[PDB]
């Protein structure tokens, strides 16, 4: 449509993005504390995980 | 024996007498040649369809 | 006048805002054995010497 | 609060078992005479044991990769080759027969007239893949651990 | 000093159900959205007895099942109760979300985006109930199912070891598909009650689509009667079922008891997820397939922005209804094709009713409301 | 290559919608299952306190009951102790803890009778077409030793041998027991093992639908009572000229 | 959005009648079938042929698979 | 109607089958040779001999 | 519930086989003997 | 004054000052508040010294 794009959004976009990525990458991290995802828990070694 | 006289006339339908008129005209065919994997098995699932059909309709009520 | 000319039972049942929840209540009677009419007489009239109380005589008294 | 409260509470669900020495630390008997194999209890479906007794040898390398589907074959996943035990699933549908039935000498799956092999390979379709592997590492002299 | 006006509790309820203004030409379709909340009671009700009685182990859940039907006291009504209350769920669900889409319900975004979200914890509820009996249909339901979730790339593989207990098929393998399916209704519910807070700021549609704030009638008498006389019969065809043909409905395989040692001749699920069956099978990959089954429930979030239409209903859209029924008789195609052995002729019409389901949804329905527009001169 | 063979529906006295089981045709199916099968099947989901007020009086339930001997668990002064059966007996097992019942049967189990009807696409009606539908092998056709050319079997090969013939026992009440009789009374009582709340669901479904046509007329005309004020009403406009 | 609230009318009136003025039921089936003929009529062309469609795929689905067991 | 869902309530949870054909009555003549005095693990409530 | 406490695992696979126990019913025989398989409560000192 | 920032913080501290006490006597003493007859099966052929409630 002609409703969404311009100069005005994608430069609100444009201090977005940072936000976006530490949006993702804090959705990343964070899923494998939870739920025992234990194939990202060897990419860090130094947190002993399970005993 | 209500089965072989209730049986043997519900071979005597005129549908019954469709589905075994072929049965012995491929069952001279398979023992013919002695390397051959045709079996009669379908025309026999034709006659029985047909026959325990009007077996089922007329036996009940003979028995009990 | 020449419809039905009896009494008016909405002047005292059901009209009550009460009565539409208490006939879970007060209105649950009445009707238990005037229904052991017809369940328990057209199953056992179809079911004609097939039940157990139909043939239990034969192996009752020795 | 996410450490201790949500990181403690999946092992009584897991693979941290009931039964301290269940079948991974059980070793195993004879119970199984040549010729046929029958059910177990744990590891989920039967882990079919096998005691081939110098059998199966040939008929392992007698039929070569080409038209098969699958290359996985008996010289490496086990190591001496009078050694196998099996897996009571399939690859697409969860199928184990009524064992010892078939023309070669393997299994006789009825649902749609597919065939197993004894050791786990397929002749037929729809089955993507062959019947995949248990855990184990054989070390001493009789003792079957398996897990 | 109307006391149904000032009283703390008693003004919740007269706002809610007895001084709601409603719209005076509603029919009997906005009937079938209190019948889901009586057949979610008695579910629930039904299903807190059978619990009392099962034993969730893979040795002894087949003959707990059958104690029930052959020892306890009214075991045989209350058990199939169960299964075919089920079944009501189901026909009333299909028809709820036929209804709000034929008469543009999605238009309200907060009510229509939390249904989403039931469609989805219903038929995964319905999923870890029917595995619970432990017979040929359930053994070999499950580990079609879960062949399907070890193919996420990520996280698939250890997902599916989670769920069976740690091992294939054992005692501590039940007692996880036990567990979600006691906890999920009671989740259903407090997202029905989630789902009536956002319709009541705009009030209900009609089937003219137009606003009715100069006719509206209050809510009782007139549809608290109204209600009541459907609830009714919908019990009159339920006990039809328990108390005439209790066996209707569901499969004689699942009375083999569970045994991977022999084969059953056909894998075939529930008659409402026959649609959702015939899909997976229409991708020959593990991949897509799981891809298209949570394509076809996940739709529905996209009605809101496909619509190009002036109007909201399609009571005067001739030509938007007509692809209605195509939507309609493409679901019986993929429910009959979804119960079918796997040939020549239910592979060519698995996979080209597969690809019109997104054909009409996506891209026939945006492209017809626009000449609807181009010919009623905007 | 070869196909299915789907059994003829028989009117049975039970296939009706507010019909019964004949409880008689139940008390003969107990004896057929009693002395013709039972060597080779078993019914463990069925014991003898279900058949007092169905089949036989508890008099006569109890001393059938005392024809075998069932081992019970240790005690004192003993190990195995024997007793006869009580009427909290399931009906005893043809090869007891069978690990391998195919050495008495050539490589075949078979199965547990108290769900075969319920079992089966055809219902009670696949079990007498079973076994009143037995044949000799036709041509072209191979078999193996201990296989026999069934038509309503789906690989057409069954390990059983023909369990009913013309007067393999003779009734306690002067029916003449051939074939089709022997085959009819368990196909009256395998329905009754399966579906033992078969007749007292007939009823209970009776006594709600005597009880729908009460109510349900009755709410339909509260309906229509508040619902015609506004069914009649009338509308007019009048804007100033 | 209560009653006294809900939008703005000028000039129109309305007559009712009481519920026990009535009878129960005024024209039952001399108006009842000419009635529903006339909805039958309007909503059959475009919900039924879409399911004629459904039906000839079947006839011929099950016509396939029978002949695909055969010859 | 309204008491169907309630008068099959009450007598539900008195149990059903496995109970009423046993509990009633346990005949347990003819045990003892004399002069000393069993216990009967039994009758809900204990009873002796 | 010893491996671990009291004994290691050899220790305590040969501690049960000290004794041989009743187990259930089988085909080709009955009643047979068997020492302890490690998944053994303490052997009861009387019948019943 | 509102209720949030002000007894939202307070009640969390008192809540946390719950769970220090009762995790005290789980893994510490978790049987110092029950009856030691209650670990002698039910049977009615024997009879405890005394009836003592919670
Ligand atoms: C192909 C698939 C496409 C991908 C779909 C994801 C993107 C969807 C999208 O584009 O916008 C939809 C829309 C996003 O809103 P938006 O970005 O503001 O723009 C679109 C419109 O404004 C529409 O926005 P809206 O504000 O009108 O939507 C109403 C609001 C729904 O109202 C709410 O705010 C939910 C609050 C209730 C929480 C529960 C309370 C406790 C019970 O949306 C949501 O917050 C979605 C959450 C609903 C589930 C919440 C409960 C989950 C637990 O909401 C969704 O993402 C739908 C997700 C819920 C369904 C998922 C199905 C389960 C899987
Ligand atoms: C049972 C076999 C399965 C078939 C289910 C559908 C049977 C119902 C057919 C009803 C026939 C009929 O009369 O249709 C016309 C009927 C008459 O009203 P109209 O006059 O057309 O409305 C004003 C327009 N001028 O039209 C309607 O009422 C449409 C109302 C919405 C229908 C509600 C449900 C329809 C079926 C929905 C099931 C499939 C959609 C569910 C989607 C789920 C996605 C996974
Ligand atoms: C001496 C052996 C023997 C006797 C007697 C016997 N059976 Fe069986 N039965 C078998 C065997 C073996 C099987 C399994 C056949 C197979 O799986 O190939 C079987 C299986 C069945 C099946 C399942 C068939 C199917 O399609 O799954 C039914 C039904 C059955 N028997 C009924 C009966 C009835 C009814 C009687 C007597 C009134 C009877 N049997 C007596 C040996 C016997
Ligand atoms: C457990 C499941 C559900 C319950 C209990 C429920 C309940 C209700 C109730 C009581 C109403 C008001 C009465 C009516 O208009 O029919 C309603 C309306 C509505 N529901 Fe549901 N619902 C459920 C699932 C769904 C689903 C799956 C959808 C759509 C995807 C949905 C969408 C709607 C919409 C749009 C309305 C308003 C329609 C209108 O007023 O025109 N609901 N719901
Ligand atoms: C809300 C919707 C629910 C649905 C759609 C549903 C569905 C099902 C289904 C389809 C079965 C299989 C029945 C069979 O095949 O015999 C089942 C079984 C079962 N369900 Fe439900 N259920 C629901 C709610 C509940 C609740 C709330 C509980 C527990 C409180 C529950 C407990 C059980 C139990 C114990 C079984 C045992 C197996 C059996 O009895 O068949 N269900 N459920
Ligand atoms: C709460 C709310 C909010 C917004 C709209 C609507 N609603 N739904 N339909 N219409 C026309 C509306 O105005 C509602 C009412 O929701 C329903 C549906 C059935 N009942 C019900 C029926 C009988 C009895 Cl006794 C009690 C409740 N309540
Ligand atoms: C394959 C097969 C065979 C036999 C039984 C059953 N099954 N399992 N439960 N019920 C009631 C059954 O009929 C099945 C499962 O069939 C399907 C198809 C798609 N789903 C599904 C969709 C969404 C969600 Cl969230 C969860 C599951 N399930
Ligand atoms: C006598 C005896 C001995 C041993 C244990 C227990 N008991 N039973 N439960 N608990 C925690 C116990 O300590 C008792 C019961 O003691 C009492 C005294 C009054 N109530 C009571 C009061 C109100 C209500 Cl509504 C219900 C019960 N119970
Ligand atoms: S094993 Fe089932 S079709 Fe291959």
């Amino acid at each position: 449509l002609s409703r969404f794009l311009g100069p005005r959004y994608r430069e609100l976009a444009r201090n977005w993005i940072p936000t976006a990525s530490m949006w993702g990458a804090v959705g990343a991290v964070g899923l494998v504390w939870a739920t025992d995802w234990r194939l990202i828990l060897d990419w860090v070694p130094y947190i002993n995980g399970k005993f | 024996d209500p089965l072989t006289t209730v049986r043997e006339q519900c071979e005597q339908i005129e549908k019954c007498i469709k589905a075994r008129e072929r049965l012995e005209l491929c069952d001279q065919r398979v023992s013919s040649r002695s390397q051959t994997e045709e079996d009669c098995t379908e025309e026999l699932f034709d006659f029985l369809h047909a026959r325990d059909h009007c077996v089922a309709h007329k036996l009940f009520n003979s028995l009990k | 006048a020449a419809p039905t000319l009896t009494a008016r039972l909405y002047s005292l049942l059901f009209r009550r805002t009460s009565t539409f929840a208490l006939t879970i209540a007060v209105g649950a009677l009445f009707f238990e054995r005037a229904f052991d009419q017809g369940a328990d007489a057209i199953y056992e009239h179809i079911n004609q010497g097939k039940l157990w109380k139909h043939i239990k005589h034969k192996y009752e008294n020795k | 609060a996410a450490k201790n409260a949500v990181s403690q509470f999946v092992s009584s669900m897991s693979a941290s078992a009931d039964v301290l020495a269940m079948s991974k630390i059980e070793i195993k008997l004879s119970d199984i005479p040549e010729g046929k194999n029958m059910a177990f209890k744990w590891r989920g479906k039967p882990l079919f044991v096998r005691h081939r007794t110098k059998k199966e040898i040939d008929q392992e390398a007698a039929v070569e990769v080409s038209q098969l589907r699958d290359p996985q074959h008996d010289l490496e996943r086990v190591k001496k080759p009078e050694w196998v035990i099996l897996i009571g699933v399939c690859t697409h549908l969860g199928c184990v027969p009524i064992a010892n039935a078939g023309d070669f000498g393997g299994y006789y799956c009825p649902c749609h007239g597919s065939h197993y092999d004894a050791s786990g390979r397929i002749r037929k379709g729809p089955a993507p893949l062959n019947l995949e592997v248990p855990t184990y590492e054989f070390t001493s002299d009789d003792l079957v651990i398996v897990g | 000093t109307n006391i149904r006006k000032s009283h703390p509790l008693m003004k919740i309820i007269n706002n809610a159900f007895i001084d709601l203004p409603a719209p005076s030409n509603i029919s009997s379709w906005w009937n079938f959205g209190s019948l889901l909340g009586i057949c979610l009671i008695l579910q629930i009700l039904t299903g807190l007895f059978l619990a009392m009685h099962y034993t969730s182990d893979t040795t002894t859940a087949f003959s707990s099942v059958t104690h029930i039907c052959r020892d306890v006291n009214y075991g045989w009504v209350i058990r199939y109760l169960h299964a075919n209350g089920a079944s009501m769920f189901f026909i009333c669900l299909f028809i709820h979300v036929g209804r709000g889409l034929y008469y543009g319900s999605y238009m309200f975004l907060e009510t229509w985006n939390i249904g989403v979200v039931l469609l989805f914890t219903v038929m995964a509820t319905a999923f870890m109930g029917y595995v619970l009996p432990w017979g040929q249909m359930s053994f070999w339901g499950a580990t079609v199912i879960t062949n399907l979730l070890s193919a996420i790339p990520y996280i698939g593989t250890d997902l599916v070891e989670w769920i069976w207990g740690g091992f294939s098929v054992d005692k501590a393998t039940l007692t996880r598909f036990f567990a979600f399916h006691f906890i999920l209704p009671f989740i259903i519910t407090a997202l029905a009650a989630v789902h009536l807070l956002f319709l009541h700021e705009t009030g209900s549609n009609n089937p003219t689509g137009i606003s009715s704030d100069m006719d509206k009638i209050p809510f009782h008498p007139y549809y608290t009667i109204k209600d009541i006389l459907g609830a009714l019969f919908m019990m009159l065809i339920l006990l039809i079922l328990v108390l005439f043909s209790p066996d209707l409905l569901g499969d004689p395989d699942n009375y083999t008891p569970a045994n991977p040692l022999n084969t059953p001749p056909h894998i075939k699920p529930e008659w409402y997820f026959l649609f959702a069956y015939a899909i997976l099978r229409s991708i020959p990959n593990k991949l897509g397939g799981v891809l298209a089954l949570v394509a076809s429930i996940l739709i529905l979030i996209l009605m809101p922005m496909l619509h190009t239409s002036k109007q909201r209903s399609m009571m005067f859209r001739p030509l938007s209804q007509c692809l209605f029924w195509m939507l309609v008789a493409d679901l019986i195609t993929l429910t009959w094709i979804g119960g079918q052995p796997v040939e020549h002729p239910f592979i060519i019409i698995g996979q080209l009713a597969s690809i019109l389901y997104f054909l009409i949804i996506l891209v026939l329905m945006p492209i017809t409301s626009i000449i609807e527009n181009n010919l009623l001169k905007w | 290559t070869d196909l299915e063979l789907h059994a003829p529906s028989y009117p049975w006295s039970h296939r009706g919608l507010l019909s019964s089981l004949d409880h008689t045709s139940i008390r003969r199916g107990f004896q057929v299952y009693k002395q013709v099968c039972s060597s080779c099947h078993s019914m463990d989901y069925v014991a003898y306190r279900h058949l007092v007020g169905v089949c036989y009086t508890e008099e006569e339930a109890k001393a059938l009951a005392e024809e075998v001997e069932v081992q019970d668990g240790p005690n004192e002064d003993g190990e195995m102790f024997m007793r006869p059966g009580k009427l909290s007996d399931y009906f005893p097992k043809p090869y007891p803890n069978p690990e391998a019942a195919r050495a008495a049967n050539n490589g075949a189990l078979p199965p547990d009778l108290s769900y075969i009807v319920r079992a089966r696409h055809g219902g009670e009606d696949y079990v007498f077409s079973l076994l009143t539908g037995y044949c000799e092998p036709p041509t072209g056709v191979s078999l193996r030793e201990g296989l026999y050319f069934n038509p309503y079997f789906p690989g057409q090969a069954i390990a059983m041998a023909p369990p009913i013939y013309n007067e393999v026992l003779e009734f306690d009440d002067g029916t003449p027991a051939t074939m089709s009789q022997v085959a009819k009374d368990v196909c009256t009582f395998l329905r009754w093992a399966s579906e033992p709340e078969h007749d007292h669901r007939k009823r209970m479904g009776l006594k709600m639908l005597m009880m729908m046509g009460l109510l349900l007329p009755l709410v339909y005309a509260m309906k229509r009572h508040k619902w015609s004020v506004l069914k009649s009403r009338k509308l007019a406009y009048r804007p100033p000229k | 959005r209560e009653f006294g609230h809900l939008t703005r009318m000028r000039h129109v009136i309305t007559y009712s009648l009481s519920p026990f003025e009535q009878r129960a039921f005024p024209h039952y089936f001399t108006k009842g079938i000419p009635n529903v003929l006339r909805r039958t009529r309007a909503c059959i062309l475009r919900v039924a042929p879409p399911f004629v469609v459904f039906y000839l795929v079947y006839t011929w689905g099950t016509q396939e698979f029978e002949k695909s067991k055969r010859k």
